[PDB]
């Protein structure tokens, strides 16, 4: 039971390095998530909820189907309860247990590794919450950035030199294109969690609008 | 109680009275039937507070879950599908009144699009240009027949609406007139290209006024 | 344990390289399908919805198999939503999970390797997507062509030198003919396209009479 | 409310009214009632907008289902085969009339078909030459009784067609006649070789114009 | 664990059940579909009636052969039942059959030891070239255009039958052809055809005196 | 509406008319309610074109189905069995058969008849008749069947019974001169079932008619 | 390995057949005859399945009893559910492969068994009898003149294929059985038992005691 | 209909009327009601001939059934016991009557067996001598109490049986008496220690005829 | 798994469990059959009624044979009230046995470490020979008619007992040649005894214990 654990944490470790990056990172405006995917039509990065974000790394057919199934989750929770009940610690719980269910009962372990952001609530002052899942299950409470897929060290010590607390987001949009170099729009995707908006803090920023903030 | 809708050039109007019976005992005076389920429609139930906002809730629900689900929102077309398979499911009452706009339909000034459903949960879109649910329906449709030639924007669509609800009220005492002494007036929702927003209280409030100063 | 991986990818490739090819290109009037096929019952290419069409390589009773699943899977959502919601990108998806699914848990894996392409909707401007959907699950968005089974290189380069962003039905057809004779006629070709211009049903299969015209 | 269907050498056509009624109160002036089902099939159902068109979406997706999946349409016994079946799983309310042409029929000119259904959701193939149903069936029956022998092509069958409609609406009020201030009439559909086609609007306005002036 | 070597083994544990077991051939004739099998049984049949223009003949272990009869005779008669006698094709049973026993070769202990032959004849007064399938173990699927050769060894009786082939030869000289190309009597041979002459069911079997006239 | 059937030397008649009522309204002129079921058996259902046909259809796909299960027909005993318990399963049929495996090939015809609780009844009386009109076509048949003697006259008095039938129950059709409608019927015999053409019966039809005016 | 799980399957349930004592069926005049080396009184090793049908076997007891009953409850079941000529030789057999195949491929342990079943003609029919033998991997074989299972096989077959007679009298016939026999025994240790063609409905008779006496 | 059974000194007699009726409507003159079931015994239903058949049917096969299985068969106690609960599950109708003989019971003279069922299908073994099932049973056990007397043997028990069923349909309709224009007349069964046995009809005529001599 | 290796040392496996266990005899005599066991237990019987001329004995596990001496009386009594009390007979339920036996061998994970006999003795003023049915850990079934040993070392119980047999041994005679031959691989205090007294009415069963079993010896 011992060998079984170290080949399967070898399989999905090689997966999800052979993938491309995503990172994730808290501004003064709310959470920002840049992806390399040179893909127009395939999402990296999505809203789970109201106030809740995602970005995955890995392989595509996997995370999208625990991106379906944590919206579905969601979306369940808000009706049986109130809208306030979904949280970023509550989704990544969620994803927690999926992961580290699969890891255990499936015949091969999700080649992903996922980010949950949470922002404030419109009008409130709360500190953005960033966690990292990954495919074994465990879960991390990162204050600042997450990093998953392709080579985490390169971007993870370039991003750890030139971090600032509540940066702009121009400013805090070229320090994470930059740290994903050392490791233009038709290669990424780009989203944030902008705690500034009455109730879907989730948005795109694409094309000419993209552009303008480099 | 009765909802009433109307196609205006360029949208659609929805308006809906603000009382609730229990026989002939009057139960509720600010009773909101009538909310916006998503950018562009909106539903109202002639019954309960309970009843309206609660279909609406799931309803929004549901429209919402598909865009997050798949990136882009349903069709027209997709949106009543859904809703009357909501309809059917409870059935298995009273029944609702969609208003919504067509953001892809090829003439903007008829895009605005009104639906109701029959006691067997059946759809039906209306091309007469209006349509009223409740049991002050009859009077605000011949009140409506008479008054839609009227309708020429937003506003004087609205002000046709709020003058149905009032013949409604004046027929049918299961449906609330505009109560002067309260400031309880009629809820509306107005819904156009730029999407669906709830109608001031005070625009409301000028247009009832105005209908009892001037049969008065 | 990673030695399974590689022997299941392995007996997978190989299934795909033995069986003949099938190619589907862009063109100015939508994407055109073309496959080495002698049979004229057992079929390769075919509808999967109004505007989404179904090509593949492989082993015949695996791909029917997802031909009739997705098909299955594309008439449930369009009754349960609207006819817009099945895309190309949906039910290509759902193929990527299908396969995905089968190659972890299922014994034996797929050896099959698919193609599902979308053209616009009648009266629009849309560039036609084409998606390669490999026995892993794994997803690729080619912008110009895709070609499946039998040896890709040879007839990936051919094609990679004579085509053309929006040549004619006659001369996509011969340029994608050629590529596939170097690595043919009526009685050995299965020809169909995905055509922008019909109203509703986009996919037309081109065979005899019509075919040795176009030829 | 009445749909009616004919049989012409070359092939067939079917006709629906467009009202809808809830007791005595008119609910419904622009119902379509006869809708297109595949190449070669047209279904119609006296009945409400929502059961007509429901009906037809769900019997079309069946028809194409097996066309997608076997690579050819099914025989027309098939194709009464699964309506039935679907008749059959709905009673256990209103009966579907179907017409079509038999693409694979000897005889091109008799290939055109009538299929009714009975109270206990039985088939019944129509060798008569026209078959009406719904409130107005049995004075639609008696009209094209009388006007048959008329019938020599596609055009005196729709002529005929709208002629049995009228007759239905003027002896029965669930039925309703051609609207010359609204400029409503009945709607149609002809199938022949060359597939199902819905007839223009314009071409059922003259026909009705007609009839009414020849009247008077 | 090892999915390459199980392969392997599944496959040649099979193919030499089907090697031990006595010859059947079809091949195509002017008046239909003829099946010749060597069968000194006189109760137990390999070669059947499906429905009403298809037969079936097969080769191997006759517990698995008989139950595949069986399912395909249930199949025929749900799908005529539940649309028309016309939704029965070859193509069909065929595609049934492929899956059927795909799906045995992977999740079953042991494989089926059969070689399977769906032939299909045209309808009553109709132009249509006669199709014959051949389905085995795996799950393959084959369309022969001239003949099937199934079960014992195959190579000599298709190279004896790959000379002595004519495309609209009559039923006495076809049977010739296929009682001579076997070897590469009466109390030893179960023969049928698939006569597309008759108004519906094409099956009918050539026994006893008949057959001996024939010969 | 009716439905007869008569064993004659060598053979079996089965006959049905062709209307089919909506209470007082005539809703079909042209309903066929006799289908040949295999090479020997036949079935009539008094009800509706699509009772008679669906019915038909069902048995004859389980007579077939065992038939290519097993290799051979259903005895006529197996037959009947299958049929009672379609019937019980589920508008009461009348089967009419010739066992090709009976003793003597002369008698070998069968006519089989269920009752309200859906229990068979093989007829040894030589004829029977279901519907709402046959009290009639039975009591006609009763003063006819001594002039049985072979297939045609055995048609001749199935004929004559349901005009009897018609001529006394409203549901039941009699020929209709006018639109050249008239009964259907099979005839089974040694060499199997086959339709009666539609001439001979119209041939039985016109002469019935003139010997009653 | 597949392959070698297959052999080892065959050679354990062989293995158990040999060792078990023998059984011989074969053709007579008058119907099949069954002879068996059983020193027991109670646990039989012969018996009637269907009325012209009859059953033999040879193993392991508790595996055939198994199925000598479930083949009972089979034959019981076709006859009612279709006719009592539907259950024939052909037919049981043709089920005994189908489970012997079934216990071979999924079960643990295959059968240790080794079946034969017989069928006579009915009465006042000329028709030859049918003698089937299923071994314990589901393989079927039509022998035309006898049968022989457990112990050993080929001393017993090659003792009987030289003293062989087609039309042998009962008397005859079962002299022939058992000498065949103590080439691998009286009344206390043989069980005998006819499927007497001459019987009108139940083919299946014992011939024990005093009556087996007179034979020997 | 009638069923009359009676023990006579040696074993049984079983015998019914062949009436069916459908109301007041005969609706059949040959109908067999009493039918064999095993060596020893025999069932009558006094309903049709589709009841009658199919129920001896299902109890004989279940009676074969179990001395195929266990080698005997059943004791008598244990073929009531069968019966039982087939009867219980089928009302959950007419009620069966059961004539048998215990081949095992220590007086062979006294070895017949009547067995009865009531409405909530309880059965009961009856020693009165006789007993009868159906709409002229009271007729028919009245006539057999001032008759019984006279049974001596087989001969005189079933001459007995036959003049009690021809006073049965002497005061019940629904009671078929002997048709001397067609030649029809109640079938019987006799059971002793030799087995059962059907009576031959021209044994039955030839008594039934002394009975209308007699009356007359 | 290999198909032959796992059939011998499941074989192995209950083998040695029933040759570790104490041992019992069956045997005819004049009266109806005889149950000797060793068994030290005034609780845990190894010998029991099943049914009305039916008897038990078992060696090996406990908690093994007395599931299946529940199972057997829980199958024979719904037999007996299903049918008629004439159709539990020790053939029955020895075919039942083995048919339990044998699926426990091929499906479970351990096979049960037992070996039980059946015995049936005739109806009350009836000539019948009884019967003895021994089952195996594997199914098999033995049809013995005269004695039945089973447990521990069977060869000297079983030699010491083909020697001393008698066609008709009284209850005084059988019980000692019994308990003699037990002695070969013991009194009151470590001895089980019951008959199956064929003279009984219905209930053959009975058994001799205490007082009754020491005038006896």
């Amino acid at each position: 039971p011992e060998q079984a654990m170290r080949e399967r944490s070898e399989l999905a470790r090689k997966g999800i390095a052979r993938a491309k990056s995503v990172v994730a990172l808290a501004y003064a405006g709310g959470v920002l998530f840049v992806a390399e995917n040179p893909s127009r039509s395939l999402q990296k990065i999505s809203e789970l909820y109201d106030r809740v974000g995602f970005a995955a790394a890995g392989k595509f057919n996997e995370f999208d189907n625990l991106r379906r199934g944590g919206i579905q989750f969601a979306d369940t929770r808000g009706y049986a309860y109130d809208r306030r009940d979904v949280t970023g610690r509550q989704l990544a719980n969620v994803y927690a247990q999926t992961l580290g269910t699969i890891f255990t009962e499936q015949a091969k372990p999700y080649e992903v590794e996922l980010c949950v952001a949470e922002v404030a609530h419109y009008g409130e002052t709360k500190r953005p919450e960033l966690y990292r899942i990954t495919y074994d299950g465990s879960i991390a409470d990162e204050p600042h950035f997450v990093v998953m897929g392709g080579t985490t060290e390169p971007i993870a010590n370039a991003l750890k030199e030139s971090y600032a607390e509540n940066a702009s987001l121009t400013d805090a949009l070229r320090i994470a294109v930059a740290a994903l170099r050392a490791g233009g729009v038709a290669s990424l995707e780009v989203a944030v969690l902008d705690a500034n908006r009455p109730r879907r803090a989730f948005r795109r920023i694409t094309g000419s609008a993209l552009q303008a903030l480099l | 109680x009765t909802i009433v809708a109307l196609k205006y050039p360029g949208g659609v109007v929805m308006a809906g009275d603000r009382r609730s019976t229990q026989g002939n005992m009057i139960s509720g005076r600010d009773v909101r039937k009538v909310y916006i389920t998503d950018d562009y429609t909106a539903t109202g139930i002639a019954g309960t507070a309970a009843v309206a906002v609660e279909f609406a809730r799931l309803y929004a629900v549901e429209l919402e879950h598909y865009e997050k689900l798949e990136g882009v929102p349903l069709t027209f077309a997709g949106k009543i599908n859904r809703l009357a398979i909501m309809v059917r499911g409870n059935l298995a009452l009273a029944l609702p009144l969609l208003a919504g706009y067509d953001i892809h339909a090829s003439d903007p000034q008829s895009a605005g699009r009104i639906v109701s459903f029959d006691a067997a949960g059946g759809w039906n879109i209306e091309e007469e240009g209006y349509q009223a649910v409740g049991s002050g329906s009859l009077f605000a449709k011949s009140s409506m027949k008479k008054l839609y030639s009227q309708v020429t924007d937003g506003d004087s669509g609205l002000r046709v609406a709020v003058e149905a609800l009032y013949d409604a009220a004046d027929d049918d005492s299961a449906t609330g007139g505009p109560d002067l002494v309260r400031g309880i007036f009629p809820t509306a929702v107005i819904i156009d290209a730029d999407g669906a927003v709830d109608v001031p209280e005070s625009r409301i409030a000028e247009l009832a006024r105005a209908i009892i100063e001037s049969r008065s």
